[PDB]
Formats: C-alpha cells, sequence, structure tokens
C-alpha cells in the first residue's frame, strides 16, 4: 500500500487551512475595489455635469 | 552512585501517590512545580529501574492534562489565564524532562501525541504572548519565568531530537519554529537554543536542506534592522545573530562514521554554494517595495569579520567560493546591473580589510601543530558542546587537504601516507594551549592553504576589468 | 499638515511624502468622496486636486493589491516532495 | 488559486488516508518487533537450558 | 582617612601624585601606564599593600579605596596584575605573597570592586542626591562586563588557592553579588559556575565559621535569581548539598539525643557544625521540603529535660526552626490556605512558643536574649497589623500574649537592657 502512497506532496493540511484565509482576505478587498470603481465611474459623470 | 536510592524513592512514592489518587481532573500547581525542579537532576541518574506501564499512564495522564490548553485560544479571569498557561508550561516541562531522563531511553515509553500537544502549544501560546510584547511591531515576573520555561524546554526539546529519530510530519513545523524566533528582537538565548534544534534536525536529517533554505529566504525582510542590539554573540566583538546560524549550517554537517568524508564534504560545500548562489540571485536585482542589499554587505562583514577563529571554520571556503563566483558572473555582459556593481563592492570590501588584516597579522612538526590543536579543541568539547561537529569537520578538510596534495613524489606518498595513517587513528582515537595561541595556529594553517596567497590574483582580476565596455561599473571599481 | 483630507493634499500635490502605511488601511475611498461630494465653499480647482488625490491613491490601492497577489503567487506554488 | 485549491483538498484526503496507513504501520512494525524481542528472551533460556 | 570627603580625596590625589613613581615617572606614555607586559605595574600594587599595611587606623581600605578611587581610575581596574601577583607566582623573581599581605591585597580589591559596582560613597561620605550620567552608566555597565568575566575565570584557582582561609573566602564571596547572571548566557561559562559551586562546597564541609556560612548562604540567595535561566543549574547543587547536610544532621542527631556513650565532643561537634550549616543555608533558602523540625524539636525538647549540653547547639536549633516556620508562614500567603497544616502549624508555633519561654527562663543570658527576640518574632508574626493585607482565614492563627510572658519580658528587659 505505501509504495504507491510515496508520491504526493505533503503539509496540504497547513497549505489549504492557510491559504483559504488568505484567499478570503483578497476576496473581500477585491470585492471593495469595483464597487469604488463603480463609485468614482458616477461621481465623474457627475463631475462632466 | 550505582543507585543513590535515598531520593529516588521519594519521587517513586511521589508519583506511586499520584495515580493512586487519580486513577482509582486538574494536580494543581505546586505539587507539578516541586516535581520538575527535582526531576532536574535527582532522575536524571535515577530514572533507570523504574515500572514501565506506570510511566506509560502518568504520560498519558499528563497528555490529558495539556489537551485543556492545547490551542486554548486565549480583570479578574486574566488570573485564571495567567495560572492555566503557567500550569500547562510546567506540564510541558515535566513531559520534555521526563521523556530524556535517562542516558539510554527504552522505546514506546512515550507516543508521538504528547510530543505534539507540546509542540502545538508552543507555537500557538509562543506566538500569541511572548512575541507581541517583546516586539511590538506584531503588536509582570510571569511572562519573564514563562519565557525561561520556554528557553529550558526547547533546549531539551532539541537534545531529544537529536537523541532518536522523529517522522517528518513533526519535522516540518519544529524546523518551522527552530527558525521562527530569528526576525524579533529580545530573544536571543531563545536564538541559541534555535542553533541548537537546527543542529539537531539538519544534522540528523539529510533530506530537509532544501526546505530549510527556503523558509530562510521567505522572510528575510523581517529583520529588525535596528542599531540597538543587532550584534549580541561574543566570540567586544559581537556579531550578528543569523550570521552564526549560516556558519553553523555551514559546519553542522558532517556525518562522521573512507571515502564518506570525501563525499559529505564535497556535498557540504554544494550545500553552501546552492544557499549562497540563491541568496545572491535573490539579493542582487533590486525587487519592489524592498532590498535585499544591506542584508548582505551586513552578512558578509560579519562573515569575514569571523573569518579566522579557530571555532569558525569555513568562512575561509565562503570567501573562496565568493571570489569564484564573482569572477563568474560580473567578467560577462548578460548579467544585470545591480549584480555586477554589488559583487564588484563586495569585492572591494574584502580586497582592502584583508589587506590591512594581511599587513597587522603576522607583523612531524606540522603532526606537532595539528596533535596539540586537537587537543587543545577536544577539552573545549570536554567544556562547551556542538564543537565536536567543527572538530569533525577539521578532520575532513585535513583529510582533503592530503588529498589536493595527492592529487597536486613517492616520498612525498610516504609522507601523505603517514599522514593518513594518523588522520584515521585520530578518527579511531574519537596540553595547556589558549585561545591566542589557538588563533595563531589556525591562522598559520589559512596561511598553509593557498588561499590568502591570491589576493593579488583577486586584484589581477581587478585588472581584468579595468577595461569595460560599460564606463558606470569601472567608475566605481 | 493636518486635517482628515490633509493625506489627501499630499497625493495631489507633493506625491512624495506618502508611505505604504497611508496607503493601504488610512481612510476608506468611498467614504471619502461621499464626504467630498457635498462640501460647500468648494472651488472647482480645488475640487480637481482632491479628485487627484483620490484617483491617486486608489490606482496605488490597486497597484499595492496587485503585488499582494504576486506574493500571494509565490506562496502558493511551494510544496514539499522527499521523493 | 481556486483550481489549485481543489486539487490540494483531494490530496488532503490523500495524506489523510497515507498518514492514517503510516501511523498503523508503525504499529505493526513495533509489534512484530516485540514479538521478536519475546522469542528471543525464550530461546535464550532454552539454550542456556 | 578624613570623614569629610573632598578633605580625604585631595589627600589620596596628593598620595597617587607621590609615592607612584615605579616606572610613571609623571610624564609621557610608551614607559609610564604598561610597558607592553604584565610586569610594571606591580610594584605600584605593592606599595599600595605596604601602605594598606601600615595604616593601623583602618581594618579596611575602604575610605583609603575612596580616597584613591578618581585619582586612579586606571590603575584599580587592572586585576589581571595582581590576580598573577597573588596565585600563579609572577616571573618579576620576588618573594612569596606574605598571607598577611594576601589578606591585605584581598581587601583592597573587595574595596576596589565594589565600588566598581556601585559607585555611591559609604556612610558618613554618603550624599544621597546623586544623579547618574550616560557616561557613569556606560562605565558601569562595561566594568559590570569586564569584571564578570576577568572573575568568573580567577574566582576558581583562587579559592584553589585559599580554600581554608575562613576571612579571605568571606572577603571573596562579596563580589558576586554585583554579577549580570545573564552574561553567563552570553558567555556560555556556567561550568565554571558549577565549578566554583563544588569548590565553595569543599569550603563550606571544611569550614564551620558562622560568618563564612552567612556569606554563603548570601551569595546563593544572589545566584538563586529565578528571573535568570541558570536557576534550575544552580537550584541542582543547592539541593544536592542541603540533601547531604539532611543526612549527616539526621545521622548524627539520631545518635546525639540517646545518652550512650557519652556524648563525647565529637558527636557534639558534627552536630553543632552540621545544624550551623543547615541554619544558615535556611535563612536565604525555603527548605521546609526537608522537614527536619522534627530533629530540631527533639534536640530542643531534649535541652528543655537535660539541660546539660552545649549553648551553641540549642541557639542554632532555635534558630532553625525560627527559620522553618517562618518559610512555612511565607507558603501561606501565597494565596492558597489550607486548614489542616494551618492548625498544625499553629500547634508547631506554639510548641516552639513553650521552648522558647524555657530557653527565656533559662540561666544562659545569650539563650535568653535569643529567646526573647524569637519571640518578638513570634509575637510581630501573630500581631494585630496580620489583618491589615487584605486576610480572612489568618484569624485562627491569631495567638495573644500571655500575661505572665509579659512581666517574664519587661523583667528580662528592665534586668538586661536599662544599664
Amino acid at each position: 500500500e505505501l509504495k504507491k502512497y510515496s508520491h504526493v506532496n505533503k503539509k496540504a493540511l497547513d497549505q489549504f487551512v492557510n491559504f483559504s484565509e488568505q484567499k478570503e482576505k483578497l476576496i473581500k478587498r477585491q470585492e471593495e475595489l469595483d464597487r469604488g470603481y463603480k463609485s468614482i465611474m458616477e461621481l465623474m459623470n457627475v463631475l462632466e455635469l | 552512585m550505582m543507585d543513590s536510592s535515598t531520593f529516588k524513592r521519594f519521587t517513586a512514592s511521589i508519583e506511586n501517590i499520584l495515580d493512586n489518587l487519580e486513577d482509582m481532573l486538574l494536580l494543581g500547581k505546586h505539587q507539578l512545580n516541586e516535581l520538575g525542579s527535582e526531576s532536574a537532576k535527582i532522575k536524571a541518574m535515577g530514572i533507570m529501574d523504574k515500572l514501565s506501564t506506570d510511566k506509560t499512564v502518568k504520560v498519558l495522564n499528563i497528555l490529558e492534562k495539556n489537551i485543556q490548553d492545547g490551542s486554548k485560544l486565549s480583570e479578574r479571569l486574566w488570573r485564571d489565564l495567567i495560572m492555566e498557561r503557567v500550569t500547562k508550561s510546567a506540564d510541558a516541562c515535566l513531559t520534555t524532562i521526563n521523556i530524556m531522563t535517562s542516558p539510554n531511553m527504552p522505546k514506546a515509553v512515550y507516543i508521538e501525541d504528547v510530543i505534539e500537544r507540546v509542540i502545538q502549544y508552543t507555537k500557538f501560546h509562543l506566538q500569541n504572548t511572548l512575541y507581541p510584547q517583546y516586539d511590538p511591531v506584531y503588536r509582570q515576573r510571569v511572562i519573564v519565568m514563562l519565557y525561561n520555561k520556554v528557553c529550558d524546554i526547547v533546549s531539551s526539546l532539541s537534545e531529544l531530537l537529536e537523541i532518536q529519530l522523529l517522522t517528518d510530519t513533526t519535522i516540518l513545523q519544529v524546523s518551522s519554529m527552530g527558525i521562527t524566533p530569528f526576525f524579533v528582537e529580545n530573544v536571543s538565548e531563545l536564538q541559541l537554543c534555535a542553533i541548537k534544534l537546527v543542529t539537531a534536525v539538519f544534522s540528523r536529517y539529510e533530506k530537509h536542506r532544501q526546505l530549510i533554505l527556503e523558509e530562510i529566504f521567505t522572510s528575510l525582510a523581517r529583520l529588525p534592522t535596528s542599531k540597538r542590539s543587532l550584534r549580541n554573540f561574543r566570540l567586544p566583538m559581537y556579531i550578528q545573530m543569523v550570521t552564526a546560524l549560516v556558519l553553523q549550517l555551514i559546519q553542522c554537517v558532517v556525518h562522521l562514521p573512507d571515502v564518506v568524508i570525501t563525499n559529505s564534504y564535497e556535498t557540504a560545500m554544494r550545500t553552501a554554494q546552492n544557499f549562497l548562489s540563491i541568496f545572491l540571485k535573490k539579493c542582487g536585482s533590486k525587487q519592489g517595495e524592498e532590498d535585499y542589499r544591506p542584508l548582505f554587505e551586513n552578512f558578509v562583514q560579519d562573515l569575514l569579520s569571523t573569518v579566522n577563529k579557530p571555532e569558525w571554520p569555513a568562512a575561509e571556503l565562503l570567501l573562496s567560493l565568493l571570489g569564484r563566483l564573482l569572477v563568474h558572473q560580473f567578467s560577462n555582459k548578460s548579467t544585470e546591473m545591480a549584480l555586477r556593481v554589488a559583487s564588484l563592492d563586495y569585492l572591494g570590501t574584502v580586497a582592502a580589510r584583508l589587506r590591512k588584516d594581511a599587513v597587522t597579522s603576522k607583523m612531524d612538526e606540522i603532526q606537532q601543530l595539528q596533535k596539540a590543536l586537537l587537543d587543545y579543541l577536544d577539552e573545549n568539547t570536554e567544556t562547551d558542546p556542538s564543537l565536536v561537529f567543527s572538530r569533525k569537520f577539521y578532520i575532513a578538510q585535513w583529510f582533503r587537504d592530503t588529498t589536493l596534495e595527492t592529487e597536486k613524489k613517492e616520498i612525498e606518498t610516504t609522507g601523505q601516507i603517514m599522514h593518513r595513517a594518523e588522520n584515521r587513528k585520530k578518527f579511531l582515537r574519537s596540553d595547556t594551549v589558549d585561545y591566542d595561541d589557538a588563533c595563531l595556529i589556525v591562522r598559520y594553517l589559512a596561511s598553509m592553504r593557498p588561499f590568502a596567497q591570491s589576493f593579488d590574483i583577486y586584484l589581477t582580476q581587478i585588472l581584468r576589468v579595468l577595461g569595460e565596455n560599460a564606463i558606470a561599473v569601472r567608475t566605481k571599481a | 499638515k493636518r486635517g482628515p483630507l490633509a493625506k489627501i493634499w499630499l497625493a495631489a500635490h507633493w506625491d512624495k511624502k506618502l508611505t505604504k502605511a497611508h496607503v493601504f488601511e488610512c481612510n476608506l475611498e468611498s467614504s471619502v468622496e461621499s464626504i467630498i461630494s457635498p462640501k460647500v465653499k468648494m472651488a472647482l480647482r480645488t475640487s480637481g486636486h482632491l479628485l487627484l488625490g483620490v484617483v491617486r491613491i486608489y490606482h496605488r490601492k490597486a497597484k499595492y493589491l496587485l503585488a499582494d497577489c504576486n506574493e500571494a503567487f509565490i506562496k502558493i506554488k511551494m510544496a514539499f516532495r522527499p521523493g | 488559486i481556486e483550481e489549485r485549491l481543489h486539487t490540494l483538498e483531494e490530496e488532503k484526503e490523500e495524506l489523510a488516508q497515507y498518514q492514517k496507513w503510516d501511523k498503523m504501520r508503525r504499529a505493526l512494525e513495533y509489534t512484530i518487533y516485540n514479538q521478536e524481542l519475546n522469542e528471543t528472551r525464550a530461546k535464550l533460556d532454552e539454550l542456556s537450558a | 582617612y578624613s570623614a569629610h570627603r573632598p578633605v580625604a580625596v585631595a589627600a589620596g590625589e596628593f598620595l597617587h601624585k607621590k609615592l607612584f613613581s615605579r616606572h610613571d615617572p609623571q610624564a609621557e606614555e610608551a614607559l609610564a601606564k604598561r610597558r607592553g607586559r604584565n610586569s610594571p605595574n606591580g610594584n605600584l600594587i605593592r606599595m599600595l599593600v605596604l601602605f594598606f599595611l601600615e595604616s593601623e587606623l583602618h581594618e579596611h581600605a575602604a575610605y583609603l579605596v575612596d580616597s584613591l578611587w578618581e585619582s586612579s581610575q586606571e590603575l584599580l581596574k587592572d586585576w589581571e596584575c595582581m590576580t598573577e601577583l597573588l596565585l600563579e607566582e609572577p616571573v618579576q623573581g620576588e618573594e612569596a605573597m606574605s598571607d598577611r599581605q594576601e589578606s591585605a591585597l584581598i581587601e583592597l580589591m573587595v574595596c576596589t570592586i565594589r565600588q566598581a559596582a556601585e559607585a555611591h560613597p559609604p556612610v558618613g561620605r554618603g550624599t544621597g542626591k546623586r544623579v547618574l550620567t550616560a557616561k557613569e552608566r556606560k562605565t558601569q555597565i562595561d566594568d559590570r562586563n569586564k569584571l564578570t568575566e576577568h572573575f568568573i575565570i580567577t574566582l576558581p584557582m583562587l579559592l584553589s588557592k585559599y580554600s581554608a582561609d575562613a576571612e579571605k573566602v568571606a572577603n571573596l564571596l562579596q563580589i558576586p553579588q554585583y554579577f549580570d547572571l545573564e552574561i553567563y548566557s552570553t558567555g556560555r561559562m556556567e561550568k565554571h559556575l558549577d565549578a566554583l559551586l563544588k569548590q565553595i562546597k569543599f569550603v563550606v564541609e571544611k569550614h564551620v565559621e558562622s560568618d563564612v556560612l552567612e556569606a554563603c548562604s548570601k551569595t546563593y540567595s544572589i545566584l538563586c535569581s529565578e528571573e535568570y535561566t541558570i536557576q534550575n543549574r544552580v537550584d541542582i547543587a543547592r539541593s544536592q548539598l542541603i540533601d547531604e547536610f539532611v543526612d549527616r544532621f539526621n545521622h548524627s542527631v539520631e545518635d546525639l539525643l540517646q545518652e550512650g556513650e557519652e556524648a563525647d565532643d565529637d558527636d557534639i561537634y558534627n552536630v553543632l557544625s552540621t545544624l550551623k550549616r543547615l541554619t544558615s543555608f535556611h535563612n536565604a533558602h525555603d527548605l521546609t521540603k526537608w522537614d527536619l523540625f522534627g530533629n530540631c524539636y527533639r534536640l530542643l525538647k531534649t535541652g528543655i529535660e537535660h539541660g546539660a549540653m552545649p549553648e551553641q547547639i540549642v541557639v542554632q536549633a532555635l534558630q532553625c526552626s525560627h527559620y522553618s516556620i517562618l518559610w512555612q508562614l511565607v507558603k501561606i500567603t501565597d494565596g492558597s490556605p489550607s486548614k489542616e497544616d494551618l492548625l498544625v502549624l499553629r500547634k508547631t508555633v506554639k510548641s516552639f512558643l513553650a521552648v522558647c519561654q524555657q530557653c527565656l527562663s533559662n540561666v544562659n543570658t545569650p539563650v535568653k536574649e535569643q529567646a526573647f527576640m524569637l519571640l518578638c518574632d513570634l509575637l510581630m508574626i501573630f500581631s494585630h497589623q496580620l489583618m491589615t493585607g487584605g486576610r480572612e482565614g489568618l484569624q485562627p492563627l491569631v495567638f495573644n500574649p500571655d500575661t505572665g510572658l509579659q512581666s517574664e519580658l519587661l523583667s528580662f528587659v528592665m534586668d538586661h537592657v536599662f544599664i
């Protein structure tokens, strides 16, 4: 059994738990930037008028 | 003393009354505190001739104790909090003392679950508590005593890991902690203990070299970069910590048992050259928002600052590899601008202060000198441990010196055969000399090796770069 | 010099004294735009300068978040094979 | 990142299986070496007699 | 030796100008400070020693060193010079370092290094208006560093040369009060610490003097600083030595208390010496984990019943029992007071009170004074101000004075004080 269990990278539990948290912290900030993008696009249309 | 069963029965009474009153859920502070205090030395010889299954049940009991604050996730409840961590830290002390106690330790009087538990306890509680209030960037005597317990437990952890093999699922995170505190401020003695740990894990296992160097290069930007207490390692002449860390990685791998010496020693220079090559190539280019240059300058002045002391070798090997890398890179035109000017600057610095050291230093006989120095450092290893690795590195060094002498007649063959026989006798063998005399004889040995006698040759390299196709580089050359 | 809008004055006019600490978290862009929208006595050119400040800091957040994603790219690619 | 995370999630179950097999193998190894030391003791006393 | 410090300092500056011309001609360097060797400054040390010998107006050079402090700052930190002129017989071909001269030089070193650590002048010269500048404090710190690294080396063979000299050991063990113990963690010289621990263990087992035992106990208490990493390593040696002394005390007491033959002077000497050491090291250190109040109280009760045995044994037993009682009193204000051991401790205190009252009624007058002061300690322990520090469960412990005991105390005070 263990001869075939030899080729696979370790610490995947640590990786997945860490990197999901970093994914979520990038998720909320990237969700913020587009909201600010439409906000400034609207305010540009205001300034033009 | 062959038994000294005069407090052996005192401690044995302590654990039997304990497991009677608990087995038939906490044991409190004071009893276990005094239990660890007596466990420091009283059982350090007397742990033998004790009942094994009782050891298993007590380590299971204190395992279940350390379960409670294992990843504990934590004005008056704070007293309960602090006493909880101090109680479980004393419990950790009992674990890390109890396992290591015998010089010969019978198999399976332990389970790796409790060592895993003390490891994760160490991880969480250290990163939660001690770094933020000893380093404000991450942000009464109880903190200090907890600190001292941390130091003792990690030292015992280091020598316990050297005692016996552990699984890689422990190795990864114990190496992580062994490297972790090297980027905060007031942790120097912890950094010595971490040096001991990385000696254990590094010399014991050959399969994590890549691992260790990658976590080294990851968080180099977290260095304090402060004028206050940057150099705190006595040899005046205090030095920076991670430089000595690099040095003891270099001298730590020997794998002393034939040609095993030669292949392990060339493996050592290969591991060193991969380390310095990757470190240099990361340093050379200017990355966004930061730099690795000042790391490289302070690192190298410390390196040549510890160039010639008989218990810090291979700095000469670092400088030879430095010369080889610099002549490999800056002679071309394809390499990037910052790497070339960097290498030329470090060449100028080493050449200048090497020159002043050269002009300020000097102004069976070889076998006699070798045996006298090796006796003196044998005394030193009897006094100061972990320098046996430097001694074995020296043995490998003389073996390869006799090698390169052999390939560069029959009388020289007889002489090198006699030196080989002496080296193998001292391998099988494995006064009143002073530190100053040791320094003089080791710089004499360095003078014998064709290393300092290439300075003008390096100047010759400068002569090869006097004419260039790019002005800026030769201007600052 | 002084004021919640002083950093925007530095961004619009000086732009050299700005550091990463102010860029990352000192103010919310969506907050400050609605701060500046109904203000009285607002001269046209000073409004243009405040637009400079907010556009500059927003694009700097985009560059720094791109950077953040880059070191994220380095940290996700590592792996351990004993072989 | 999302697909890389999913791949490491299957590899996370894979490592769970691998480590379960690893501990039970080590337990079996220790058990058979207990058996070999017991037989050893037996053989020793038998040969002494 | 003037009481007024400026006058004394002016006189000492004059003395330094006058009587120091071995190789300093009061002129330029390259022959004046040191000739590159470990020899020129020896004679300056020599007439320092001779000046301390002839100055019979003082048994200690404290005022002399304080006067010569600022004038000879560079000379008084060169400790290595008289270190070879004290231990390892220098190449100058001089005579043997005289024992009176040895004690004089050791007293000079006591004075110089204590003024090196603390800069305040002694009493009578004291001011109390002292402010530390940055230069002062950095000189203090690196002075501490250099004396620490020098004297962790020198004190092992210093003791090896002067193990049997009681007063020299007592003088030499005041310097470790001024040693930064984390330098040992940085210097990695805990092995030399342990060598000095074994050496002073040899002194302790070779010396019976109360003063040197006090000095050793104070030295241990200084190096029993739990804020430093070495506390376990030193506690090893402390526990080892006190365990040896517990075993020796039990072996000697269980044969001394029985009449037998005789008890002779040898068993008396062994019991007295062992109890002296135990009392001395029990004053500064919590050693109640080895409950020897049984042996001490048996000795005190047979002193009460018989009364024909030496004074000093009873004095040591009473003081050791009092030390055990107060060390138990330490670990009841720790926030964890029980009740069974509380009543047990109160009963032992009451028995100690009866023993102290008997010793106050005993004819021996130093025993009377010691019983009086022990009774003073017992009453202030159970005083009304015991309730000040936010305590509740200590109320059963409180014991009221006896009127007859009060009259006995008044009679003792009037017969032995107001004279």
